[PDB]
DNA sequence: TTAGAGAATTGGAGAGTGTGTTTTTTTTTTTTT
DNA sequence: CACACACTCTCCAATTCTCTAA
């Protein structure tokens, strides 16, 4: 077969038969092999070497190709791909298998076929806009998955035992169109009750989903359109009911006598043969992270001011509210679940309650967390129910047996449940979340179903006080209207007030008007870009797991004991035992923010500060100052310790001068590791050595 | 779906945890080439009706040693600081009394019902989660997430054949064991009145859609609840309880649990919690002076199936006189208050004391309950009587 | 064509057989008696039903570039005339509200509510509200409902509704069982139907509790979040609200503040950009003028037309004014003035000046610049917006 | 030039094969009570 | 199961082609 120098001249054919014949088929095969081997990104890095290597590391049998890259590098393949998608995807699968077995010669033991998936295809279509013009073409659509079958085995290459003799009928390919009837046995011509040879038959995973238009893209009072889609092989369980997805697939039609007799006209059934599923929720998975991305994340973690940067990156368009940003950062990164002895589970997720005045950006904080977090569920007040929050039982739509279904807390199982207008809920709806908040489970005993579902989510709620205005004359317990069991289930408990303060009002006004200028259609520390923050968050949550070695038990124990005393004194907030475990969770969350594999006293002091400041915030005006001096003098607001390193430096300089008269930074840091004062960067940024005329340089190491 | 064959039939029941060994296969007599799959079971390993003789004689030893009650109580929820009387009552609930049928055919309940009621953050849910895992038969359900039909038993039509069938609820699934009803104050009153018969008579009489029967629900109810005002709020007294006297009289013990703010208690509790969180990485080493959960589960099952005690005569005399004294005290307390207490002291509470004494003896595999057992039962019950008065 | 539309269908009446009875080589076959004797029909009988086959559909009685190309040169000239008109503010007010006697400030507020601000999206993806919300409180004898009627009959895509619900879905949304599927589905409310429009809510003081709660999310975040059995949804409610309300006990008292005169809570109060109050003064000359105007509208009648204002509004709303630095300084200083003035009554139950009122000033100045088709907001626009906002604060206090 | 006797082709009768069929109750959930 | 429809195949004989005599 001679190489074909121009695929583009169809010479009167259509694309389907043109690429079906051998010459153009081999030319397409070689072009796709060369594309995979030689395509490089803007930095010159061979992207497909990395992608195939990751696929073979993880045994995933599927290779995502970016259509933008294909169109940029090899034009005619991008030209023919949407016109004859089945044929070219078959050729691409063959070529990808050749390249994969060139890279990893033993990968045939793991797979026998590589599925090339296409992403970022510009041929986006609305479900309501699909026409007969799109038939047998590669389309891209969006919608919410509303139904899913179980993963079912489907015949792909089926063999039949002959009904009389021992012969086996040849491989017949399943089509998605009709049942394959064997015909007659070529040995003996019998055509009786044939039966499938299960052992010699090749099966494939099958899953039929129904997607419909997303409820925010449909018009009000209008019914949504929907399509069936077939997921085959490793595309099964790419989505669940409720998932917003983008779906690339072949728009396929076949004759259906049922539709013909339903309509009275020869109407053909339609289905999408899915090629690529991408959840609009998970725009970036952990598998999508490249070596550049993880190198960026790990190098960025070494900044040593990263905690302030991460805190500042929480809702960068909101002035002030540094304590809110801190608490939301800790909740967003989260702690670690633990189960000592396999018999005592304790939650790792941190729950947050933002109570306070109108127009104080509580809802804006909640919508920011919704936007930034993967697996965010947002709900509001009366719009939620006990049943809808937790889980619900219904007659199955077609078969009519009772079936359990996932509520918001179950759907957010490794994510965030956001409850705006939390005080406006019904008590019966609000009490439903207790088990999910603490025990991280939802137990249902209804209509013959008796089971517990996992609801390991983090609850971030927003509320108003009684009368819609916080009263410093009263404590939090006196003006919230919530009760102790629900108040104690929130680890971080924030009060936001809108009191007059002219200088802060001027700065806030300038920030707000500057924001309106910046975002037109066209604290000090600087934040991360939000894309980088999302990548950092998912890496920190999935690839990093803090472990607590010690936390200086005496400090936290004494703190908890007298925090209990003052809570009993004022009645401002119940403290129970949950606040201790909140301390451990917040320490683990700060360690995760710093990407530490092990928790340290830096994290413990951060958690201590958060707890004490919020508890102080719950108090009245006069009581608040006395509480401030109480917990500040006696307990640990460990701001800095520069004096010890200062006189260690002075002592070392005095001894060195005395030695020389009659590498100092190495001497200093040696003493700083000998004594438990290891955070020396703070001393090097502080003024105490500077006005004493010392200085530092990481290269010269002289001071 | 699982296909079992010959002796694998009735080797398991709903609620069992299993490891199946079998052939993944299609049935062979939505889509075109779709085939329904199932596992043809070739072996069943119930993860955990028989005790090996070595386990058997070790259980005899464990019952024989003199401080078995204390060892069991320390084995109940070892990760929980304090609550020793509550753990002891839970041990009595786990072992249960002795069920009896009298000469006239009337049955007397053997199981013990326990209600924990009060302040938040007092490990009530952790105790329920322990008991559900430690009991040989045990189910956990939230009061909010349950209904009358789903608790006792439900009636429904089958798509395979248009006839009405029964499906067991929590009580039926836990028949022979414990139902751990968390959030017990949250369930609806109409759903709460469903379990009265299953609590006392230990039966569920259904007459619905033509099918009329009486199922068995011989199970303990261990319930957790909060006060009406969240915390107990000690000035309120009887207004802290919205439960009816009917449901409250069906509970053998009602532990009103109050979170006591004491400084040394708080320091010890905090150090315990911090050490508990710290020790998660320590390879799960064995411990002295207590029973592992997997062993205590088997021991409870063995004692339940083997030993049913009775009261001795002198022990019964002691119980009689103490009951009369307690009844007079309760009457005079209600008269002095000029108001009815939410917790009534009834003949079911007498029989509850009897059941607790029998459970204490069953821990030791003794055919008879002694005055010591009756005294300990009365000591545990007088916490519930403290909770009444 | 969509369900509820009244359409003229042009085509043919045809007859469609029961095709399930017909057996052919392509496909085999699946109280009145049909016609018989066809080979394809066998021993069965063929019934018929009448079906209309429409070659054309139309209604029975009916981008920026898209607007430009759709409209005509004469319409361009009229748009340019209005853009260059002096006294355009009051001209548009009088043209939109001819039946209304007086209440010239309420007319201005409603006009700027129609023009609206510029929506924006933050760097983190959260949205900043562009729509303007206005509430008209007054005695039942005043013109509060007539403002809503004029707005609704002027503007397209607008809804009129009472605070009390005519349906299971009231203002926001509801969840009801499908009669065909026996399945829980959304029923859309007035705000959802008014998405990207104006919702004129009369008797706003009489909301049901579900709407009283969900209006919090609908008025500021412009979404309605539903979490019930069988349905999880975030429903867009990008609507400008024109509310009308009655004082408690049915009449206003000027000695009391508006917070004392109406039952709206402080969270609901903070949502509205402008508040207006109508008191029925027992003034004989005003009654004289009212009767004259009404009977003239009924007898004699038998500046600008509403169609012209529709075209000009549709043209002008595509403008996106930017904030000048000097106008930014003016907004900042005006908000500092407003906040420190509110500090004199913050301890004594004022309509406390939240950040929402700063952003309402921004929205109102942007609406002014849109009305004048300006590329950039100016201190004159900021001053007029501040005038309306400040007068609303003062009238709310007393 | 017509038509009639013998041989070959086409019409259709009928023998044989394969396919399809005979209001009711309990429970949930949201909204309305 | 069993009793009607629906469909195919085969054989039989009736009509038309070819060659001859009246
Ligand atoms: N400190 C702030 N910085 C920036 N914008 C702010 C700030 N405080 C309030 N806002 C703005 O105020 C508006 C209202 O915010 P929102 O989150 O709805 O308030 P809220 O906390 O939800 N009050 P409420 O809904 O009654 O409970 C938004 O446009 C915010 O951007
Ligand atoms: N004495 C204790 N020892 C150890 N952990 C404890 C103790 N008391 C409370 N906790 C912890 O507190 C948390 C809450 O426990 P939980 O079982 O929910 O108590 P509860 O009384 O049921 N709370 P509530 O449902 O609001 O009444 C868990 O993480 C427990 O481990
Ligand atoms: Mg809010
Ligand atoms: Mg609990
Ligand atoms: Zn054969």
């Amino acid at each position: 077969i001679e190489s074909i120098e121009n695929l583009e001249d169809l010479k009167g054919h259509s694309v389907r038969e043109w690429v079906s014949m051998a010459g153009p088929r081999l030319e397409i095969h070689h072009r796709f092999k060369n594309f995979l081997r030689t395509h490089v990104d803007s930095h010159g890095h061979n992207v497909f070497k990395e992608r195939i290597s990751d696929m073979c590391k993880e045994n995933r049998e599927s290779l995502v190709v970016n259509y933008e890259d294909l169109a940029a590098r090899e034009h005619v393949l991008a030209y023919f791909l949407p016109e004859a998608p089945a044929e070219l995807l078959q050729i691409f699968d063959e070529a990808a298998l050749e390249v994969v077995l060139a890279m990893y010669p033993k990968y045939d033991r793991i797979t026998n076929h590589i599925h090339v998936r296409i992403s970022h295809l510009p041929l986006v279509e609305e479900l309501r806009s699909l026409r007969q013009l799109h038939l047998n073409q590669l389309i891209r659509t969006s919608g919410v998955v509303t139904s899913c079958t179980g993963v079912l085995p489907q015949l792909s290459m089926v063999k039949y035992n002959c009904n009389k003799c021992n012969f086996v009928l040849g491989p017949f390919c399943q089509s998605q169109n009709q049942e394959v009837k064997p015909g007659s046995c070529p040995e003996c011509q019998s055509a009786g009750p044939f039966e499938v040879n299960m052992e010699e038959t090749i099966y494939q995973n099958y899953q039929r989903i129904r997607i419909q238009e997303s409820p925010g893209k449909v018009a009000a009072g209008r019914l949504p359109r929907s399509k069936d889609a077939i997921l085959l092989a490793d595309l099964v369980d790419s989505c669940k009911p409720g998932d917003e997805i983008e779906l690339t697939g072949i728009y396929h039609n076949n004759y259906d006598g049922s539709l013909n007799t339903a309509n009275g006209f020869p109407v053909f059934a339609t289905v999408i043969l899915a090629n690529h599923v991408a959840k609009k929720d998970n725009k970036v998975a952990v598998g999508e992270l490249t070596d550049e991305d993880v190198k960026m994340i790990t190098s960025l973690s070494k900044d040593q001011q990263i905690g302030e940067k991460i805190f500042a990156s929480i809702a960068p368009s909101i002035y002030g509210h540094e304590d809110i940003k801190r608490g939301l950062a800790l909740a967003l990164f989260g702690g670690e679940p633990k189960n000592p002895g396999g018999k005592h589970k304790v939650r790792g997720d941190i729950n947050v309650l933002l109570c306070g005045d109108p127009g104080t950006a509580k809802s804006q904080f909640l919508k920011y967390i919704e936007k930034v977090s993967s697996r965010a569920i947002f709900t509001t007040g009366q719009g939620a129910s006990a049943v809808g929050l937790t889980a619900y039982v219904q007659r199955h739509p077609v078969s009519r047996e009772w079936t359990l279904e996932a509520g918001a807390l179950v759907l957010a199982d490794r994510g965030v449940c956001l409850i705006d207008e939390f005080d406006k809920m019904n008590d019966q709806d609000r009490t439903s979340i207790h088990e999910a908040m603490e025990q991280q489970s939802i137990s249902i005993s209804k209509a013959g179903i008796v089971t517990s579902l996992q609801a390991r989510c983090t609850v971030i709620a927003a509320a108003n006080p009684i009368g819609g205005r916080y009263d410093p004359s009263l404590t939090f317990s006196e003006n919230v209207d919530l009760t102790e069991p629900i108040i104690s289930r929130f680890d971080i408990l924030c009060v936001v007030r809108d009191t007059v303060d002219p200088v802060q009002d001027e700065m806030l006004a300038r920030f707000v008007v500057g924001s309106h200028v910046r975002h037109h259609p066209s604290y000090g520390v600087e934040p991360l870009p939000q894309e980088v923050l999302k990548k950092y968050i998912i890496y920190a949550k999935e690839r990093v797991h803090p472990k607590l070695n010690q936390m200086d038990q005496d400090k936290v124990a004494k703190m908890y004991s007298d925090l209990r005393k003052e809570s009993m004194a004022t009645g401002s907030i119940p403290i129970t035992v949950r606040h201790i475990e909140s301390m451990i969770r917040m320490a683990e969350a700060h360690a995760r923010i710093h990407l530490r594999d092990y928790v340290i006293e830096d994290d413990v002091n951060m958690a201590i500060r958060v707890m004490l400041e919020s508890f102080i915030d719950t108090q009245k005006f006069s009581v608040m100052r006395s509480m401030r001096k109480t917990f500040a003098r006696y307990l640990s607001f460990r701001r800095d310790n520069n004096e010890l390193l200062l006189f260690i430096l002075k002592q070392l300089v005095a001894e060195q001068v005395t030695y020389q008269r009659n590498v100092p930074e190495k001497d200093l840091v040696d003493k700083a590791r000998q004594i438990n004062i290891h955070n020396l960067s703070a001393f090097y940024d502080s003024e105490l050595f500077r006005m004493n005329k010392f200085s530092h340089d990481l290269k010269r190491k002289m001071i | 779906q699982l296909y079992c064959d010959r002796y694998l039939c009735d080797k398991v029941v709903p609620g069992n945890r299993v490891t199946i060994m079998g052939i993944y296969s299609i049935k062979k007599f939505v889509g075109v080439g779709i085939r329904s799959s199932y596992i043809r079971v070739l072996g069943i390993q119930v993860d955990t009706g028989a005790v090996s003789p070595q386990e058997e004689e070790e259980f005899r030893r464990l019952a024989a040693l003199p401080n078995v009650y204390e060892v069991i109580s320390k084995s109940i929820a070892p990760s929980i600081f304090g609550g020793t009387d509550m753990k002891k009552a839970i041990a009595c609930l786990l072992f249960g009394g002795s069920r009896k049928r009298l000469p006239d055919g009337l049955t007397r309940r053997g199981d013990i019902n326990l209600l924990m009621l009060g302040d938040p953050g007092t490990a009530k849910s952790q105790l329920l989660k322990f008991v559900e895992k430690c009991s040989p038969i045990g189910v956990y359900t939230s009061g909010k997430g349950s209904s009358a039909a789903g608790l006792t038993a439900s009636v429904m039509r089958d798509p395979s054949s248009r006839n009405f069938i029964m499906e067991g609820g929590a009580m039926v699934l836990a028949d022979g064991g414990v139902v751990c009803i968390d959030e017990f104050d949250k369930m609806r009153e109409d759903d709460r009145v469903a379990i009265h018969e299953a609590m006392e008579q230990q039966t569920i009489s259904i007459a619905k859609a033509g099918i009329t029967t009486t199922l068995n629900s011989r199970c303990s109810v261990l319930a957790a609840a909060n006060s009406v005002f969240g915390r107990w709020d000690e000035t309120k007294g009887e207004d802290n309880i919205d439960f009816m006297p009917t449901i409250l009289s069906r509970f053998d013990m009602i532990f009103i649990v109050k979170d006591e703010h004491n400084e040394e208690r708080d320091v010890m509790l905090a150090k315990h919690v911090i050490t508990l969180h710290v020790s998660a990485l320590t390879q799960t080493q064995a411990v002295e002076g207590e029973i592992d959960l997997a062993k205590l589960k088997k021991f409870i099952a063995y004692c339940r199936v083997k030993c049913g005690p009775r009261l001795s005569a002198e022990a019964a005399e002691k119980l009689k006189n103490r009951y009369i004294i307690m009844r007079s005290g309760a009457r005079q307390h209600e008269r002095d208050s000029d108001r009815r207490s939410s917790i009534p002291i009834t003949v079911r509470q007498l029989e509850a004391i009897v059941r607790i004494a029998e459970a204490l003896s069953k821990m030791k595999l003794q055919p008879f309950a002694t005055e010591a057992d009756v005294e300990e039962a009365l000591r545990l019950f007088q916490v519930s009587t403290l909770d009444a008065a | 064509a969509q369900a509820g539309d009244k359409c003229d269908f042009t085509g043919t009446l045809i007859v469609v057989p029961d095709v399930s009875k017909l057996s052919t080589p392509g496909a085999r076959a699946e109280e009145t008696e049909g016609i018989r004797g066809l080979r394809a029909l066998g021993v069965r009988d063929l019934s018929y039903r009448l079906v209309f086959l429409a070659c054309c559909v139309a209604p029975t009685n009916p981008t920026a570039e898209s607007i430009k190309n759709q409209m005509t040169v004469k319409e361009w000239e009229k748009v340019f005339e209005m853009s260059q008109d002096k006294n355009l503010y009051h001209n548009l007010c009088t043209s939109l509200f001819p039946t209304i006697h007086g209440n010239d400030e309420v007319k201005r507020g409603v006009l700027l509510m129609l023009f609206g601000g510029v929506p924006k999206t933050t760097g983190e993806g959260t949205s900043l509200r562009g729509d303007i919300n206005v509430c008209i409180v007054g005695d039942p004898s005043t013109a509060k409902s007539q403002f809503l009627k004029h707005v609704e009959e002027f503007s397209p895509r607008a809804v009129y509704t009472s605070g009390k619900a005519s349906s299971a879905a009231g203002l926001t949304a509801a969840v009801v069982r499908d009669e065909e599927s026996h399945e829980f589905v959304i029923e859309a409310g007035a705000l959802m139907l008014a998405d990207n429009g104006v919702c004129c809510i009369d008797e706003f003081d009489k909301m049901d509790v579900r709407d009283q709660v969900a209006i919090h999310e609908a008025m500021e975040q412009q979404t309605i979040s539903i979490t019930k059995a069988g349905v999880k949804a975030t429903l867009n409610a990008r609507t400008s609200i024109l509310a009308a309300a009655n004082p408690i006990s049915g009449h206003y008292d000027r000695s009391k503040s508006l917070k004392q005169n109406i039952n709206l809570s402080a969270p609901i109060m903070s949502r509205f950009d402008l508040f207006f109050i109508l008191v029925d003064e027992c003034n004989e000359v005003t009654d004289y003028a009212i009767a004259r105007r009404i009977v003239d509208l009924h007898s004699r009648i038998e500046v600008y037309s509403l169609d012209d204002i529709r075209r000009y509004l549709l043209f002008a709303r595509q403008f996106k004014p930017k904030i000048s630095k000097e106008s930014e300084d003016f907004i900042v200083e005006q908000y500092k003035h407003l906040r420190q003035r509110d500090g004199s009554g913050v301890t004594k139950s004022s309509w406390r000046i939240t950040v929402r009122q700063l952003e309402s000033m921004i929205r109102l100045s942007e609406a002014m610049a849109r009305m004048h088709c300006c590329d950039e907001v100016q201190p004159k626009h900021v001053k007029e917006a501040f005038r309306l906002l400040n007068k609303s604060i003062i009238r709310v206090e007393t």
